[PDB]
RNA sequence: UUACAAAUAAGCGCUCUCAACUUAAUUUAUGAAUAAAAUCUAAAUAAAAUAUAUACGUACACCCUCUAACCUAGAGAAGGUUA
């Protein structure tokens, strides 16, 4: 009942929907990463591809510029609904208040005023088209204490000819005349789990019936680990938002009715006749 | 005049301070003479 | 003054210049500066005193036209750098060819400035107590001026 | 731009410069007589 | 005085806000003046051990002056605590970078190097311009001269004070100057 | 011994506590402390820093 | 001045500038640098201390008026 | 591809990698001192021109229910999940 009162968006009083100037920045979803799969483009070369699942994705609140602290708003993003019966109190009276289940992950996205969203409003795969480059960001394997030769690649010892209990060690810390070790220094200790980002991955397709967004090459985080999609930052990238739907896509609007896949031009889409290299 | 933590407390003190005056109990009144010796 | 007016017919007219003030309270002063009596008793801030030397675009005057002595040419050349380079002088600034806006960076405030702003490297080692680098403040030439301090002027900083 | 403990002219045409808080001799005609100290 | 124990202990050891204008004046006369009045100098009860501190607030520090060259020739120093981590920068850039930082190193500098000097700096606000928040201003309770006169600019002059000034010299009328 | 050598540190401790003093006494009403010492020996009135 | 009567006690005014809004009592961390801001000192001087400096001080300080 | 002749972990497999407010050797332009048909200027001024770096932007931001059990979280503790 809760997350079908929120299904209409522009009948619910939405906010002013400013048109879209230079300079603008949208806002982001947060999704499940389902897996892997290949996929191959009308050249034959097949691209290593994996798939996003955008689940529940409702702003929840809304910083003003100069409170923010930053030069640009933020907008909270939450994804995954989660169960109520293991969640502090204080965290299900502000979800009460918004009308909406809890979410597993909470994110800060930087937004121009321009392009605020209501919130409580639901987000969707949709946001996105096939084309654009976007930037994922999420938590790393955590792989737990480990030695300095897999950490940072350190070389090592050789295992014979005299090599006596010195195999995995790290070599000499630092120099002796500073009588001290240097801050920062590569020593074992504990590896992954650690919030990273990567920039510059292409949408191959985009499911609009089951939410699934296709992402070029490898994304951070384990299977079924939330991420923090959003529109690349890269100078190329810089005004690739302009084409696509500037506060977000709304269905409820029925503006115009998607196909349940969208395709990218060099995309080889299945059913289609065998490539030929004419 | 009377110096206070707050306008009232200042207010209050001051008075006390006129009390004093009109009753001369100015801690710079004339020394108490314990040295007469009649 | 004779200024050359643009019509083609250029002609130059001369025009009636101020006077100078008479009876300066030394006579027969040989040098201009004497004649008045502030020998040593200038120094960069005078813009009253620099300005009466001073092209309206912010240039010396020939040593000539202005008759000082080259003892008090310099040392008023060197003051009227100063004061340009302090912000004292805001309308003799310099002409600008095709109508180019400043450089549009905010103007550090400075004063009592020896050496011009671009010419000077920063002074990474700094120097131990006893060996210390000084940092130039004033300049030289202004040695003989008079001092009300009980000890000279440290002209390095 | 060799840069030596002294500056001299090397031809007439020579002039002294005082740049950047250093001194140039620059001679128009011949480009090698550039020097800085 | 006749006053109360506690308020006469109260009144003497309060603590003053003074404020300070930046504007064309040197950041280490400013330093002297506020490094004074932070440790309590200027009181007669002044003790080491007694924290009579006052506030000092001081504004403009966007537009101090420095003498000579010292925009260019006065650096900055500090250490990550990285290898390679030294960044030496000009006062210039420092200050560009950040107005208000020049004015609060010179008065850390001065300051005694104990302890104290931290619980001190608390009392120093520092404010680029003249914008000043509205419970300073009502906590402000004087205003301290500034240590150097500021020279008047020539367009400042006045025409009579032109006048009173001699001419030294008259250009002859041949000249286009 | 530290209470040895600082019975005769508290004897100059104390004097420079009252040229702190008396230094920020007379800049109130103008004076250095150079001024106010000497122009008071000058008047004749002989009065110590205490 | 005129005495400004319309709108006190010290305590009143501490209340009020160390108003209680979020999580009731604040943690150690948080509470002592709320502290901190009003009274523009830091942290290092409200956080306690262990019983061999609180059993040196002396029981009754001597007294002058 | 090689193991565990376990659902995993590896590389020999695979994907992604970016901006410069502030410069130096140097090069221009206007222009006096220096009576020019001069002069890049430790004269007043306008620009261009290495490496650096942090002006700028990402990342984090959430404040605590935890008998318990599970976990791609983990030495312990912490952390995540529980219609
Ligand atoms: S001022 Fe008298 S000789 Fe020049
Ligand atoms: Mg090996
Ligand atoms: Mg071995
Ligand atoms: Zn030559």
């Amino acid at each position: 009942t809760q997350l079908t009162s929120k299904l209409n968006p522009l009948k619910d009083e939405p906010w002013p929907l400013h048109p879209w100037e230079p300079g603008s920045f949208r806002v982001g979803l947060i999704a499940l990463k389902l897996g892997m799969m290949p996929l191959w483009t009308k050249d034959g070369q097949k691209h290593a591809v994996t798939l996003l699942q955008v689940q529940d994705c409702h702003v929840l609140k809304y910083t003003p510029k100069e409170d923010h602290n930053g030069k640009i708003a933020a907008l909270t993003v939450g994804g995954k609904t989660v169960s109520r019966f293991y969640k502090p109190d204080s965290r299900l009276e502000f979800y009460r208040d918004l009308g909406l289940p809890p979410k597993q992950i909470h994110k800060i996205f930087h937004v121009t005023d321009n392009a605020v969203i209501k919130p409580g409003t639901p987000l969707y795969a949709a946001h996105f088209r096939p084309g654009q480059y976007v930037d994922v960001t999420a938590k790393t394997i955590g792989k737990g204490f480990q030695g300095v030769m897999k950490r940072w690649g350190f070389k090592g010892q050789p295992a014979s000819h005299g090599q006596t209990k010195t195999h995995r060690r790290p070599g000499a810390i630092s120099t002796g005349d500073i009588a001290r070790v240097w801050p920062g220094t590569k020593m074992p200790g504990r590896m992954g789990n650690q919030n990273r980002t990567v920039y510059g991955l292409k949408v191959w397709r985009v499911n609009t019936k089951h939410n699934i967004i296709y992402v070029n090459g490898s994304v951070p985080g384990h299977k079924n680990c939330l991420v923090k999609i959003k529109d690349s930052t890269l100078p190329a990238y810089k005004d690739s938002c302009k084409n696509l739907p500037f506060p977000t896509y709304f269905p409820d609007g029925d503006e115009e009715e998607l196909p349940e896949d969208l395709f990218d031009e060099s995309v080889w889409q299945p059913s289609e006749p065998s490539i030929t290299f004419a | 005049e009377g110096p206070g933590e707050t306008v009232l407390v200042a207010e209050e003190e001051a008075a006390r301070v006129a009390l004093r005056k009109l009753y001369g109990f100015t801690e710079n009144r004339r020394p108490w003479d314990y040295s007469k010796p009649k | 003054l004779r200024e050359v007016v643009k019509i083609t017919v250029i002609e130059g007219r001369i025009t009636e210049t101020p006077k100078a003030t008479p009876d300066p309270p030394n006579p027969s002063g040989q040098c201009p500066i004497c004649r008045w009596n502030l020998k040593h008793k200038y120094t960069y801030e005078d813009v009253l005193l620099l300005s009466q030397f001073i092209r309206p675009y912010g240039g010396m005057l020939p040593r000539r036209v202005t008759g000082l002595c080259r003892e008090e040419h310099r040392k008023i050349e060197e003051c009227v750098k100063m004061a340009h380079r302090a912000g004292l002088l805001p309308n003799h600034r310099p002409q600008l060819p095709e109508g180019c806006l400043p450089k549009d960076k905010p103007k550090l405030n400075r004063y009592l400035t020896r050496w011009a702003p671009k010419s000077v490297k920063p002074i990474y080692k700094k120097g131990h107590r006893w060996n210390k680098v000084g940092m130039a403040v004033g300049s030289p030439l202004l040695k003989d001026n008079v001092c009300y301090s009980r000890r000279p002027l440290k002209m390095m900083h | 731009f060799k840069t030596k403990g002294v500056i001299k002219k090397r031809c007439k045409d020579c002039y002294k410069v005082k740049r950047r808080g250093r001194w140039f001799i620059l001679c128009k005609t011949n480009p090698k007589h550039k020097q800085r100290q | 005085s006749s006053f109360s124990r506690a308020p006469q202990q109260w009144a003497t050891f309060a603590r003053m806000w003074y404020l300070l204008d930046g504007k064309m004046q040197p950041p280490g006369k400013l330093a002297v003046i506020a490094s004074n009045k932070l440790q309590g100098l200027n009181k007669p009860v002044y003790h080491q051990l007694s924290d009579c501190g006052d506030h000092v607030v001081i504004i403009n520090t966007r537009h101090i002056a420095f003498s000579g060259n010292k925009w260019e020739q006065k650096v900055y120093s500090s250490h990550t605590g990285y290898p390679g981590g030294f960044r030496q920068v000009t006062a210039a850039q420092l200050h560009r970078k950040d107005p208000v930082a020049i004015v609060k190193l010179a008065i850390y500098g001065m300051l005694p190097k104990n302890l104290h000097r931290r619980t001190m700096m608390q009392r120093l606000h520092l404010f680029p311009d003249e914008d000043i928040p509205e419970d300073i201003l009502k906590n402000l309770v004087e205003e301290l001269p500034q240590p150097r006169r500021v020279p008047k600019r020539l367009d400042e002059y006045t025409q009579e004070e032109i006048e009173a000034f001699p001419r030294v010299w008259t250009p002859p009328d041949d000249f286009r100057m | 011994v530290k209470c040895t050598k600082a019975r005769r540190l508290k004897k100059r401790n104390l004097r420079t506590l009252w040229i702190n003093r008396i230094t920020a006494a007379s800049q109130e009403h103008g004076l250095k402390y150079p001024a106010f010492i000497v122009n008071l020996i000058k008047c004749q009135v002989e009065l110590n820093r205490k | 001045k005129p005495i400004p009567q319309p709108d006190e006690t010290h305590e009143q005014i501490l209340k009020a500038k160390l108003e209680v809004r979020k999580s009731k009592q604040l943690e150690q961390g948080p509470m002592i640098e709320q502290l901190s801001k009003v009274f523009y000192t830091t942290k290092h001087r409200w956080y306690p201390h262990g019983q061999y400096h609180n059993r040196r001080k002396k029981l009754n300080p001597p007294r002058d008026r």
